[PDB]
């Protein structure tokens, strides 16, 4: 039972690179490489004690891929594993997904292909990007679709970071954040939304860190992704495996978008300041103050929830939270769903990093949803798509990589479609 | 002699299999190495229903620990009792199932069950005289109810003129585990009334419900409900491997439990259960057994038997007992309850009594009464999946795998035509 | 979502024996119609099979009607 | 200091308070193969 | 043989049966731990009645503990002979009548009795033959006085052939803890005349006058008030318990007490009751203990007898006495005041003789007397029931909780043509 | 039995410091947060050794938070729970209902739920404010109303503070007193009236402080909230819980203005001079010259009362003395009630804070009871608001931040058939 993760871009390698810090000190690996059997889902053994990970770092500017072959993790990744460009695709879906793509593709696709062929039980992939830029969208998107012709029926597992309402670090982000979906629809399995703006809210909430950098933001991503395979590394009392989320949340082949939350987080005062249960922290999962994308699920309904737990949880607290929760109303369901939970219990409690700055819990709820307020952020992102495009702005820029202006029209009209959708299953 | 092959499918059923191959090794003395070392040498004469003989007082199991991942059977090997398990017979896939019963019956299943079958027929002809087959699986999952219930279908097509068990856990609503459970367990039971021969219900809500109201725990882990399962399995087959006053086998019960062909959803129980605070305050005499036997507090499963009739009921008594008294009870509990027993059926309780009571108690029970209130945990069922199929949600994960909307249709008939001849009888 | 009666655990189910201390759900408990209307009590047997409201994808048929 | 199998009767430690980990091994795997593969058992 | 399962109600009730199993306890010469420490015979034979024997030498009361709030419960649990009752006995809530009667028998009842009944339920069938069910309780609260009416109402529909004791409470406006007193008082006793079969009023005013004149004793704390209640209980119950020359089991009392079966509020006393420094100067002659046993300042209740006629009488007397001086003293006490007795029941008093009297003492007695004097205190809550009732002042709480205005009418019609048929007899 | 406390105010959580530093003298909490059960309904124990208060302090100016985020329990209450705002609501309750608590409630609300959500057995709520300021009057009524929405029957115990008539240290408090009675009417279960007057002569006369500052004020009130919990703390001959005062002392769904008093309020000294005992303490909690709310008694007529007791208490003493009470002619109680008492005992002594005035005692009284007096105290109000009112004086504010004019009518015209429902009542 191997997963194998690959990471697309500026963003996806960055967050890729606290995932594996935080995987080699779970399972004792040293940054050399070496130990001093259940990292098998992660790490292949190679020759005489030796662990070499399964993963794809690529990009197309080679300052940050680089920069890893420099830093501390030189001998753990392969040499081959990173793979770099030469020139950048410079917030350009086009540029990304027509001109640069087109050989560095085929490069990863024949790479990717042979990790398989090592790999023997394999469960899944699951990927990490930023729709924001053109490497984590455009290649991103042309990786899928050849991975979906290649495979197939295994799932991909998709962790995207969709671009913040107001918080922002680009201005044609709205032309690639729905010209990247127009393609993650029918390709990605399952995908979970991640805002940074969200995130920036909780680092202030719950660690009180009034200046936090995209470390702490990668480190608690790391912790969320850690805490949803952890039934896959550790055993549990009910374990629960990656090609489930396929089956209990996806009620529609084109509805597959999820809103992510954890709990606790929280620092080190008011850890020893709380006390922290199996009931409270089920019900601050549910709280809008500890998602990670900006949005409101009171506004909408839910379709489905699943629960991941870790650490000290016993049966019978859990499913009595369940139970108090189904007894509130001030967040209710859809007419259909009269199971709406997935509950999942691992044995394992999370583990700190020296230097983060999450603190110890005994415990922890990883909760992965389904509501209609995704709706209500592909409406907003789709309003400001439909400022720029009236005025034809910046279409010049794609032109000249190879869009066709159609592409434009028709993506714009499957998230009209997408919209119906949601506004109709509602129902 | 009479022999009973014991199959486990999925984590819930793997689970609890662990937990009850832990109880019955140590009822017959065998140490987790796989050595004999009891006491009496009663234990030694019925050994061969539930091991086999290896090297030199070597006994493994006579069981088929299958499933599609190996993360149910490592939790398996790790704790005690592990290394008692024949690797031969760890038939095993390498997918996944994902709570996708179509994965778990038609896309998996056909490249895994002809090897399931090979083991457990080459496990049926080693011994002489099959007594019945006993699965124990679940209903929400996939692994567990899609495959297991193909291996029901074939084996009951392979080997017709044997018993066969079926503990089966259910899905509750507010226990809701999977999403899919509707479809899983309405399939499930739509396969379940025309292969199985009796079906024993099991709920983790009335599993929580005792291990708060009568054993009143503090942290009740999953190992405390696996051995409350494990308890009343053991309780079942126990007139076979100890010598009785009234010997009851499993077609004997079951020719006694079973009025029409379709009728046969057990509600199960046990006794004495009661918590270490009051095993000081309590005695233990027959009528203080059976008065915990007939509480509704005490059944383990979702349905409450107060609100239809019994059918028809059985006790297993365990231990050095006056069958007078046991007759008694029985004979006053049918006569100051006259309305939750049928009318056209009189002396509505099969007894029966063993001589030999699980270690460290003086007497024990179990409890079998195939009521009518089960209906009530079918219309939930049913409700929910017509409540999900009118608008179609999760169905392409199984339209998309071979399956058609006629099964589905199908299993709403059956479910629905046995739920109105549940009412009738009532 | 509704909530079925449990018929032996609804009492321990009550949402005040679940420290829920608030006005609690009732939209989920009346929307089963149960035979004596309460949360104690026997659902409606059903018969038949269902015919399918939704059209493919799910997207409500015309002839149907919805909350706008 | 011999104690019964009884339902209740042992109340086993958490484990995760302290800082144990539940790594699970796997000793059953499948073998490198094409269309064949091979289950394997170890101890 | 005979069987008297018991009933604690409320804050007043818990603490008086508290009190009360004290003293049966060392009346019966076992330790707070449960185990038998006493020295005759004649004290192991009949502890069927109130106990149960459990596993080597463990005695627990046959008792069941119920209100709404853990602080009675924690303050029973405290104190020694605390530790004696079953933990499966105590049935607890977790919000509070708040001395509002519609909350102990609309709202908090509907989810408390189910659990509440299937406790005394067992705790009636674990026994052979009932002899009655005895209930203390309160007449001014809401969790004593409700709930403890809608059982009452619940197990007379039930077991309607078997004795029922209710040990209540009533209020006075100078003791007046409630405000709502006549609004709970009321409605309880509309229920208690149709559904108890006897009840024994009690009440604190009475018990203040004799802890200051007689005892003379400086600062009576409630141990004290719940010690005399519950010597009364002793009392009346050790026909029962104890061999006697002239047996006078409860129903004997009943039958022999009540001449229609409306009229059923006996006032109580006990004998002898003396201050430690006027026992010296004091004999122990049967005239000595009816001499204040016939007093109106040693009645349990507000009701003074020389305002009206005493309808029936019973005394229950303990020690090895001479029956000669016993029925001469009831002859010459219903010589002397002629008046006072009713004229068309000729000997109006049931006596009865038994031989074990209460340790430490060489003879006592408890009266039952049956009076017509009781319709002044049923009035004195009546008038300040329709007082309120005119303004409708506080009616928004129990109209809240479901109860009508009719309900109130029909609770002081009831009281009302009561108390009219006291007159009518008077 | 869990109750919990939120502090509305400059006022509120001053009074609440006091509340907190008494009940952990009284649990022998020490400050850092740990012991060197009875607490379970005050603090939960989180962990192992550390109990955080079921409270919180929620209040718009920063000033004072920040002192209790400084002050000597910085490591009892922990931070999340201190909610503090930026700018004030500047004694206006149209700033302080519309522009600032429609911002502030909400995480306001949210974090009582979680409250109640950890609690089990929850009595009620109490909340702490003072009417006349801006922030207590004007988000207090707000929390008022959405927790009545949230919950709607659970007891909601108001210990709220009016301005004192004559003496008065705000101009608009009148309107502030009177927008904020006209929501605490329909949205408090069991409202209880302290002036500041009265407390200022009782602490003149008995304690014999002819200077007292607020931290004074504020221990007795604490002393009450203390000896009217005391029955659920610990255990007494006979206990009442929260939800008996919602039914022995309002007798309609509206009249619930409840007069406080507390006895003996006594000196060391003095307490050398005199001896303490039930009749006479029971005596001393009905003069005015011992109530917490400056009316005088004597011109109303008792509707109801209640009386709790702690210490060195018997039953039989207090029947003498609630007997001779309703012998004496002094007073009177309303016709249609004739039964218009409620006792409780309870075993513990009040506790003494060390530092504090009051001496330590034997046994001690706390009377909530009910009268006209009150109806009284609402009409030499309405008078001086409407004094300010015909010439429209300091409206702009409030019309400016948000509310209208048929607001001021109509809560004018509220306490007005509010004196008419006081008449009504008292006439026999
Ligand atoms: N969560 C998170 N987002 C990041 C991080 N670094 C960059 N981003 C996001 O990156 C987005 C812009 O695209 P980038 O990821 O910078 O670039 P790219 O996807 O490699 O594409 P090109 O810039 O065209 O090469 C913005 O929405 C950023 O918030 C990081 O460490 N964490
Ligand atoms: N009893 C008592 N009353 C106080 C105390 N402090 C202030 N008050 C009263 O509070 C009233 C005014 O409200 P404040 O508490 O001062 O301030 P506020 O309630 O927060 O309102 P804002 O000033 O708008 O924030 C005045 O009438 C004071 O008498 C105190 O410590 N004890
Ligand atoms: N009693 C018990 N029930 C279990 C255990 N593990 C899982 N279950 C039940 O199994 C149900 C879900 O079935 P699942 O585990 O998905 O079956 P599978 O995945 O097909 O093997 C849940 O309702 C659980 O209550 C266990 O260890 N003990
Ligand atoms: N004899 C006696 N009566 C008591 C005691 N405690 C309370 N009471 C009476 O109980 C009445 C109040 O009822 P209460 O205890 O509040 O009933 P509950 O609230 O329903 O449990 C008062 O009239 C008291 O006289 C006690 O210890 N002994
Ligand atoms: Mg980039
Ligand atoms: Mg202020």
């Amino acid at each position: 039972r191997e997963v194998i993760s690959i990471h697309i871009g500026q963003a996806g390698i960055q967050v890729g690179n606290a995932c594996w810090e935080l995987y080699c000190l779970e399972h004792g690996i040293q940054p050399d490489g070496q130990m001093p059997d259940a990292f098998n889902t992660f790490f292949s053994e190679t020759g005489a004690g030796k662990h070499v990970p399964r993963c794809i770092f690529l990009d197309l500017e080679p300052t940050v891929v680089d920069e890893v072959r420099t830093g501390t993790y030189r001998q753990l990744f392969h040499p081959e594993q990173l793979i770099s460009g030469k020139e950048d695709a410079a917030n350009n879906f086009a540029r990304g997904h027509y001109t640069i793509g087109k050989e560095i593709v085929d490069l990863a696709l024949d790479r990717i292909r042979k990790l398989a062929d090592n790999c023997t039980g394999l469960q899944g992939f699951l990927v990490f990007n930023a729709v924001g830029g053109g490497t984590g969208s455009g290649l991103g998107s042309l990786l899928l679709e050849r991975l979906s012709v290649d495979y197939g029926k295994k799932s991909k597992l998709g962790f995207t970071v969709y671009p913040s309402p107001q918080v922002s670090t680009a201005v044609v982000e709205p032309y690639n954040s729905v010209l990247s979906t127009h393609s993650l629809l029918e390709h990605t399995d399952v995908a979970v939304m991640l805002d940074n703006e969200a995130i920036y809210d909780i680092c202030r909430r719950s660690l009180d860190i009034e200046r936090p950098t995209y470390t702490n933001l990668n480190r608690l991503i790391a912790q969320v992704i850690s805490s949803l395979t952890a039934s896959l590394r550790f055993d549990g009392a009910l374990n629960v495996d990656i090609t489930e989320f396929q089956t209990n949340l996806v009620p529609y082949p084109r509805i597959h978008f999820m809103l992510s939350s954890y709990a606790p987080i929280i620092s080190a005062e008011k850890a020893y300041h709380e006390q922290l249960s199996v009931a409270e922290i089920t019900n601050a999962a549910f709280e809008p103050a500890s998602m990670m994308v900006k949005c409101d699920p009171r506004h909408g309904k839910y379709m489905a929830c699943c629960l991941m737990y870790r650490g000290d949880v016993v049966p019978k607290d859990v499913n009595a939270s369940v139970a108090t929760i189904k007894t509130k109303r001030t967040i209710q369901f859809v007419d259909w769903c009269p199971t709406g939970f997935k509950c999942g219990i691992n044995y394992q409690p999370p583990t700190v990093v020296p230097g983060g700055d999450l603190a110890k819990v005994q415990r922890a709820v990883c909760m992965i949803s389904n509501s209609t307020a995704i709706g209500e952020i592909f409406s907003r992102l789709d309003h400001k798509f439909d400022l720029m495009y009236a005025k034809r702005a910046f279409v010049h820029w794609y032109v000249g990589e190879g869009m066709e202006e159609g592409e434009f029209s028709e993506a714009r009209e499957d998230l009209a479609a997408l919209e119906k959708d949601f506004e109709e299953v509602g129902a | 002699m009479r022999e009973i092959v014991h199959i486990q499918g999925g984590q819930c059923g793997n689970q609890i299999g662990a937990k009850f191959w832990e109880v019955v090794s140590d009822e017959h003395g065998i140490d987790p190495t796989g050595t004999y070392h009891g006491d009496s040498d009663l234990q030694l004469e019925r050994i061969n229903v539930y091991f086999n003989e290896a090297t030199g007082g070597r006994y493994v199991p006579r069981a088929i620990l299958m499933d599609l991942e190996p993360g149910t059977m490592d939790s398996v090997r790790s704790g005690p009792y592990g290394q008692i398990f024949r690797p031969d017979n760890f038939v095993f896939g390498q997918t996944g199932a994902g709570n996708n019963w179509a994965k778990g019956h038609y896309t998996e299943g056909a490249e895994l069950i002809d090897s399931v079958l090979d083991v457990v027929r080459k496990e049926a002809e080693s011994c002489d005289c099959l007594q019945g087959f006993q699965v124990c699986h679940s209903l929400g999952g996939g692994t567990g109810s899609g495959m297991g219930t193909l291996l029901i279908s074939k084996i009951r097509e392979e080997y017709p003129d044997r018993m066969m068990l079926t503990f089966s856990v259910v899905p509750s609503p507010k226990v809701s585990d999977t999403v899919v459970e509707p479809y899983n367990a309405t399939l499930s039971v739509h396969q379940l009334v025309e292969n199985a021969d009796e079906c024993m219900v099991l709920d983790n809500e009335a599993l929580y419900d005792i291990c708060f109201r009568t054993l009143k725990l503090t942290t009740p882990t999953f190992g405390d409900l696996n051995h409350l399962i494990s308890a009343v399995m053991s309780g079942i087959t126990c007139c076979l491997r100890f010598p009785g006053q009234l010997n009851a086998d499993l077609r004997k019960l079951a020719v006694n439990l079973i009025p029409f062909p379709r009728l046969h959803f057990f509600m199960v129980g046990f006794t004495p259960l009661t918590s270490r605070g009051s095993q000081q305050y309590r005695a233990l005499t027959v009528p203080e057994l059976t008065q915990q036997m007939w509480d509704a507090k005490n059944m383990m499963c979702a349905a409450d038997p107060r609100h239809g009739r019994y059918l028809t009921a059985s006790a297993l008594f365990r231990g050095r007992m006056s069958t007078k008294e046991v007759d008694e009870q029985m004979l006053n509990v049918q006569n100051k309850n006259s309305s939750y027993f049928v009318e056209w059926i009189p002396n509505n309780v099969k007894s029966s009594v063993c001589d030999i009571p699980p270690k460290g108690l003086k007497m024990s029970a179990t409890f079998i009464g195939n009521s009518t209130a089960i209906q009530e945990m079918f219309k939930r069922v049913s409700e929910q999946f017509t409540a999900m199929f009118r608008r179609k949600a999760f169905l392409h994960w199984y339209t998309g795998e071979g399956m058609d909307e006629m099964e589905f249709t199908e299993a709403e008939s059956n479910m629905n035509d046995l739920v109105s001849e549940y009412q009738q009888y009532q | 979502s509704r909530s079925y009666p449990g018929e032996q655990v609804e009492h321990a189910f009550n949402s005040k024996r679940l420290k829920n201390w608030e006005v609690p759900a009732v939209d989920k408990s009346q929307a089963i119609s149960t035979s004596t209307g309460t949360r104690f009590g026997t659902l409606q047997p059903r018969s038949g099979r269902t015919q399918f409201i939704v059209d493919d994808n799910g997207h409500l048929k015309s002839g149907v009607p919805k909350l706008e | 200091p011999p104690i019964p199998k009884l339902p209740g009767y042992t109340v086993c430690l958490p484990q995760s308070l302290s800082d144990k980990g539940f790594k699970k091994g796997q000793t059953l795997t499948y073998v490198n193969g094409y269309q064949r593969e091979d289950a394997l058992a170890q101890v």
